[PDB]
RNA sequence: CGCGGUGCAUUAGCUAGUUGGUGAGGUAACGGCUCACCAAGGCCACGAUGCAUAGCCGACCUGAGAGGGUGAUCGGCCACAC
RNA sequence: GACGGUAUCUAACCAGAAAGCCACGGCUAACUACGUGCCAGCAGCCGCGGUAAUACGUAGGUGGCAAGCGUUGUCCGGAUUUAUUGGGCGUAAAGCGAGCGCAGGCGGUUUCUUAAGUCUGAUGUGAAAGCCCCCGGCUCAACCGGGGAGGGUCAUUGGAAACU
C-alpha cells in the first residue's frame, strides 16, 4: 500500500480544540545565490483529544480534507 | 545566385591564382579599378581575415550563406583542425571533385557540368554542384556525354591528378581514395585566418 | 571574531609565503592538519609537525623554497566559506591550473584532494585551491 | 473506446503513420495513449514496425484496431495469435 | 634575460600615439610608438619609442623591444592553462584553447600571442582598452604561465605524478 | 555585498527606455485609451510643416513636419532628402531614428510610402528615399 | 497535497462561514460545501491584503556559460463562445 | 485517386527570355573626378559642408551580399553597464553622525552519536514533437523517418560520515 508524507514540527496553535497548527521548519537553496534560507511552512493538522500543546514536537500525516484547512493528522508527541 | 563576372579581377583582387595558373596575374597584378596600379595603404587585421575567408570562398564559388553553413558542419567535426575539416568538406564538394578528375579545365566549367547533369554518381544522375561526394564513391560522365569536346578536351589537357585522387580515362570514372591532406590543399591559403573571421 | 579558521590558516600560510619565511605555527585543528598533511605528501609544503598545549595544541609549518628561493606554493584561495558553501558532485570536480595545481576537498571518505576524489568517483565540499 | 489506429507524420504528400494507442475521443494526430508501430505506405511493399506484445496486450485489455491497423495486425498475424489466445 | 641576437625577430606596430607637449610659442607634437617584436617560437616582447618622426618612433620601439624579449611557455599550439594578467586599468584573462581553434583576443593582444607564437587560444578583455596597459597586462599573464616539467621538479614529482 | 545582503536584496537591473516611444503604443477608440504594441512604423497626419535651425555646431534649415500620429500623439518628424511634396493634412509613415542637429526630433517620415513623395533625381541609394529604378 | 515559475511596501494589516468544533443536510466523493449551536479563532515582513500586468508548459531566440528575453506555428493542460 | 496527367522521365530548339541592393572619413572591406560652397544636405557615434569635400549630389571605379538587398521596430550579445560565475565605496558614484540592541546572518577546539544539508547506488517518472549524437530516406539540402542521449534544486529506497 502507498504511504502518506509524514513531517515532523512544532505546535504553534492549539487554542482550537480537536486541531493543532504545526510548524515544519524547512531550509531552501537561493536559486540565484544558493545559499540555504530558513523556510518556514505550517499545517492545521487534526488532534484527537488536545493532547499536543504549544510548543511540542509532533509528527503528522497527510489525509483526506477534514475541514475548511485540515489536511493532516497527528501521529506522535515527541517532546514537550 | 552563382557568380559569373570576370575572373581576373576576382582573381587579382584576392592576390592569389584562383585557376592556379597564375595567368590573371601575369599582366597587371593589381586589385582591378583605377586605384589599382598606384600605391594603396597597409591592409587591417580584419582586412587580412576578409581577404583570406573571401579566398577560399571564391576558389569555391561558393555564395555566404553556404560557405558559412559548410563552416559551421566542419566545427561539428569533433577531430583535427577545424580549418583543415572545412577545406576537406570544401574539397568533397561535388564540382571540385570533378575539377580534381580533371573532366573539366576550370570549377566554373565544371560546375556547369554538374548543373546541367552530364555527371552522374555511382551511375546516378545528380543536378547538384554543393553535393558532398564522399571517399570511395565513382563520380562518371553521362553515357550520353561521354562523347563530347569539351570534357575531351579537359581529359587530354589535364596531366596531373593529386595524390589523393584516382581518375580513369577510358570510363571517365574518377573518386578520390583517401581525404586530401593539408599540404595537398592549396597552400597559399591559411585557413586560421579564416577560422578566426567567422569567429568574428 | 574569527569565524573561519581553515580561512585563516590559508592566509597565514599565504602571507608567510609572500614574505619567504621559513615557518608559520597555527593552533591545531583536525581540518587543518588534514589540508597540511595534503600539502606535505603533493609536496607543497616541506614539512609538518604537531606540538600539543593545553589550549587546543599547535600546527607548524616548514614551508618549501625551490632552487633561487623560488616559491613552490603560488597562492592559495578559499572556495567553501561560512557565509556560502561549496558543493561539488562527482562530475563537478574541477582542476586547478588543468591539474598542475590541487583542489582540497572534504568527502564522507575523508579528506582527498581533486584527483583522488574523482579517481573514487565521488562528491563533497571544495575546501580550497592551490597552486 | 480504446483504439489503436495510425498518427499521420512526415511531410506533405510524403505520408508517414505511426501505430499508436489513443483513446478514440482525442485528435488524430493529438493525444495518444502509448506507441505500437510504425507504417510506411510510399514503398511499394509497405514497411511495418510493430510491437506484436504491447498489440496483443492492448487487444486482450479490449483496444478497438481501425479497419488499416486491423490489415496490418492480419499480414503480421497478430490478429490470429489474439483469436487463437481468446480460443 | 633572453639574446635579441640568434634569432629571426619581426615586429608589429600595435599602435602609434600623436602625443603634445604644450610650449610657450605652442604645441611640440610627436609620436609615440607601442611595438611587439617576436619569435612566433616562445619569444616575445614589447617596447616604447617616442620620437619626431613615425619611422624614427618605431625605430626606437623596435630597439626597446629587443631588449625587453621575454620567452612564453607554449604546450602544443596553446599556453599550459588559464591565466590572468593585471597591470593597472590593463585585465586580460587567457585559457587555453582545443587545436584548432586560432587565436581568440583583441588588437594587442592578438599582436602579442601571434608574434609570440601561440596559433590556438581564448582570451578576454576585462580592464581597459588602453593598448600600452593591454600588452603590459598580456606579458604579466603569459609570465604568470608555469611549465608543467618546471612545477614537477619544485614539487619534487614527475609531471606524470603532477598530472 | 555579502551573499547574505543579496539574498535580502537580490540585485535589480536598470530598464531601458525605447529612443522611439511614440511608435510603442497604439490606440484604441473604442475603450478610447492607449495600447502597448510595438509597431516598426506608424501612420499620422502632418499638423504642420516647415524648418528648423539645427543646433549651435551646424547651420542650415532642417526640413520638418509635425504630424499626428494614429495614436493621436503628436511628435516632430524629419523630412530627409532634398524637396518634398509634404504639406499639412498630408497622410505620412514615420520610422525610428534620431536627428543629432535637431533638439526636439526623433522620427523620420519615409520617402517614397504614402503621401512622401520620392526625392526627384536621387540616382544612390534610392531605396532610401523611395525613388523607382530609372 | 509538497514543491516552481511576475512588478509595486510611495500597497501593512487582512478575515466574520471568516477559523475550529458538535450535529444536521447535501455531493459521484471529502470538506463551512450548506445550515443550527458552541467557541474565537484563522492568514500575515518567510510579504498577508490591495493594486498592476499576464493564459501556463513542452518549447523558441540569445549567451562561452551562468543567465536574459519570448510563450507564433506544432503537442499537452486550462479558460471562454454577444 | 480530389491532388492530377501532378511529380517524374524522354526527345528537339535556343545564350537566347532570367540582378539587383547597400556601402567606400574612422570605427569598417571598399577612392578618385567634377557640381556645391556652414547652402543644399549627411549622420548609428565621432562629426562632415564657410569656393580645391575620398563624409553632401552626381559620375567612374571599387567593397559586401545576392533574389535578394537596406531602413525601421523588438530581444539577446558585446555590457564585468546590478559583477553568484563576475565590480566597487580615502580623493572618480558609493561607509548611515554615533552608539544600544529584538529578530535574522555567521561563529573557537574536541569525544560519541544522528543523518536534515552534503556525496553516492538502484528503482520510478520528467509524454510525443523539437535541440544534441548516431543511422536511413527524399538526385543534395531544407525537410522526413528510426535508435539513443539530455533535461529535476523530482518521488521511493539503499549506502558514506569529512564538513554544515
Ligand atoms: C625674450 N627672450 C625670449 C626667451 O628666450 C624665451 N625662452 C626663455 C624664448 O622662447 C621661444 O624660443 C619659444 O619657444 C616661444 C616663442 C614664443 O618665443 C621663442 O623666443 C623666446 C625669446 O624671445
Ligand atoms: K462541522
Ligand atoms: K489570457
Ligand atoms: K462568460
Ligand atoms: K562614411
Ligand atoms: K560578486
Ligand atoms: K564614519
Ligand atoms: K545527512
Ligand atoms: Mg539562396
Ligand atoms: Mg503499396
Ligand atoms: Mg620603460
Ligand atoms: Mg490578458
Ligand atoms: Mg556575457
Ligand atoms: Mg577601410
Ligand atoms: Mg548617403
Ligand atoms: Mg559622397
Ligand atoms: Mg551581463
Ligand atoms: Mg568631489
Ligand atoms: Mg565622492
Amino acid at each position: 500500500r502507498n504511504q502518506r508524507k509524514v513531517y515532523q514540527g512544532r505546535v504553534v496553535s492549539d487554542k482550537m480544540d480537536k486541531t493543532i497548527t504545526v510548524v515544519v521548519e524547512t531550509k531552501k537553496n537561493h536559486p540565484i545565490y544558493g545559499k540555504r534560507m530558513k523556510y518556514s511552512k505550517k499545517y492545521k493538522a487534526h488532534d484527537e483529544n488536545n493532547t499536543a500543546k504549544v510548543g511540542d514536537i509532533v509528527k503528522i500525516m497527510e489525509t483526506r480534507p477534514l475541514s475548511a484547512t485540515k489536511r493532516f493528522r497527528l501521529l506522535e508527541v515527541v517532546e514537550e | 545566385s552563382r557568380y559569373t563576372g570576370p575572373s581576373w579581377k576576382v582573381s587579382r583582387r584576392l592576390g592569389i591564382s584562383l585557376s592556379g595558373t597564375g595567368k590573371e596575374l601575369a599582366r597587371r597584378p593589381y586589385k582591378p579599378g583605377q586605384h589599382g596600379p598606384n600605391s594603396r595603404g597597409k591592409v587591417s587585421e580584419y582586412g587580412m581575415q576578409l581577404t583570406e575567408k573571401q579566398k577560399l570562398r571564391h576558389m569555391y564559388g561558393m555564395n555566404e550563406r553556404q560557405f558559412r553553413t559548410l563552416f559551421i558542419k566542419a566545427s561539428k567535426i569533433k577531430e583535427g583542425k577545424h580549418g583543415v575539416n572545412f577545406m576537406v568538406l570544401l574539397e568533397q564538394r561535388l564540382d571540385n571533385v570533378v575539377y580534381r578528375l580533371g573532366l573539366a579545365t576550370t570549377r566554373r566549367q565544371a560546375r556547369q557540368l554538374v548543373n546541367h547533369g552530364h555527371i552522374t554518381v555511382d551511375g546516378k544522375r545528380v543536378d547538384i554542384p554543393s553535393y558532398h561526394v564522399e571517399v570511395g564513391q565513382v563520380i562518371g560522365v553521362r553515357e550520353k556525354s561521354q562523347n563530347i569536346s569539351t570534357i575531351k578536351e579537359a581529359v587530354e589537357a589535364t596531366v596531373g591528378r593529386p595524390a589523393f585522387v584516382s581518375f580513369d580515362t577510358e570510363k571517365l570514372e574518377g573518386s578520390f581514395t583517401r581525404l586530401p591532406e593539408r599540404d595537398e590543399l592549396y597552400p597559399e591559403i591559411d585557413e586560421a585566418l579564416v577560422v578566426e573571421y567567422y569567429n568574428q | 571574531v574569527m569565524t573561519d579558521p581553515i580561512a585563516d590558516f590559508l592566509t597565514r600560510i599565504r602571507n608567510a609565503n609572500m614574505v619567504k619565511h621559513e615557518t608559520l605555527e597555527v593552533p591545531a585543528s583536525k581540518i587543518k592538519r588534514d589540508i597540511a598533511e595534503i600539502l606535505k605528501r603533493e609536496g607543497f609544503i616541506r614539512d609538518v609537525e604537531y606540538i600539543e598545549d593545553d589550549k587546543q595544541g599547535v600546527i607548524r609549518v616548514f614551508l618549501k623554497y625551490g632552487k633561487n628561493e623560488e616559491r613552490v606554493i603560488t597562492n592559495l584561495k578559499r572556495i567553501s566559506k561560512p557565509g556560502l558553501r561549496a558543493y561539488v558532485k562527482a562530475d563537478e570536480v574541477p582542476k586547478v591550473l588543468n591539474g598542475l595545481g590541487i583542489a582540497i576537498i572534504s568527502t564522507s571518505e575523508g579528506v582527498i584532494t581533486d584527483k583522488e576524489a574523482r579517481a573514487k568517483n565521488i562528491g563533497g565540499e571544495v575546501i580550497a585551491y592551490v597552486w | 473506446a480504446v483504439k489503436i489506429r495510425l498518427k499521420r507524420m512526415g511531410s506533405k504528400k510524403s505520408p508517414f503513420y505511426r501505430i499508436v494507442v489513443a483513446d478514440s475521443r482525442s485528435p488524430r494526430d493529438g493525444r495518444f495513449i502509448e506507441t505500437v508501430g510504425t507504417y510506411n505506405p510510399l514503398k511499394d511493399p509497405a514497411e511495418v514496425v510493430l510491437k506484436e506484445d504491447l498489440v496483443l496486450d492492448w487487444l486482450s485489455k479490449g483496444a478497438q484496431p481501425s479497419d488499416t491497423v486491423r490489415n496490418i495486425l492480419s499480414k503480421e498475424g497478430v490478429m490470429k495469435k489474439h483469436h487463437e489466445a481468446k480460443n | 634575460y633572453i639574446d635579441p641576437k640568434h634569432l629571426e625577430l619581426e615586429d608589429r606596430v600595435v599602435a602609434i600615439n600623436r602625443v603634445t607637449k604644450v610650449v610657450k610659442g605652442g604645441r611640440r607634437l610627436r609620436f609615440a610608438a607601442l611595438v611587439v617584436v617576436g619569435d612566433k617560437n616562445g619569444h616575445v616582447g614589447f617596447g616604447t619609442g617616442k620620437a619626431q618622426e613615425v619611422p624614427e618612433a618605431i625605430r626606437k620601439a623596435i630597439e626597446d623591444a629587443k631588449k625587453n624579449l621575454v620567452e612564453v611557455p607554449m604546450v602544443g599550439s596553446t599556453i599550459p592553462h588559464e591565466v590572468i594578467g593585471v597591470f593597472g586599468g590593463g585585465r586580460i584573462l587567457m585559457k587555453p584553447a582545443v587545436e584548432g581553434s586560432g587565436v581568440a583576443a583583441g588588437g594587442p593582444v592578438r599582436a602579442v600571442l601571434e608574434l609570440a607564437g601561440v596559433a590556438d587560444i581564448t582570451s578576454k578583455s576585462l580592464g581597459s582598452n588602453t593598448p600600452i596597459n593591454v600588452v603590459r597586462a598580456t606579458v604579466e599573464g603569459l609570465k604568470q604561465l608555469k611549465r608543467a616539467e618546471e612545477v614537477a621538479a619544485l614539487r619534487g614529482k614527475s609531471v606524470e605524478e603532477i598530472i | 555585498p555579502t551573499i547574505n545582503q543579496l539574498v535580502r536584496k537580490p540585485r535589480k537591473s536598470k530598464v531601458e527606455k525605447s529612443d522611439s516611444p511614440a511608435l510603442n503604443k497604439g490606440y484604441n477608440s473604442f475603450k478610447k485609451t492607449q495600447t502597448n504594441v510595438n509597431s516598426p512604423q506608424k501612420r499620422g497626419v502632418c499638423t504642420r510643416v516647415g524648418t528648423m535651425t539645427p543646433k549651435k555646431p551646424n547651420s542650415a534649415l532642417r526640413k520638418y513636419a509635425r504630424v499626428r500620429l494614429s495614436n493621436l500623439i503628436e511628435v516632430t518628424a524629419y523630412i530627409p532628402g532634398i524637396g518634398h511634396n509634404l504639406q499639412e493634412h498630408s497622410v505620412v509613415l514615420l520610422r525610428g531614428g534620431r536627428v543629432k542637429d535637431l533638439p526636439g526630433v526623433r522620427y523620420h517620415i519615409v520617402r517614397g510610402a504614402l503621401d512622401t513623395a520620392g526625392v526627384n533625381d536621387r540616382k544612390q541609394s534610392r531605396s532610401k528615399y523611395g525613388t523607382k529604378r530609372p
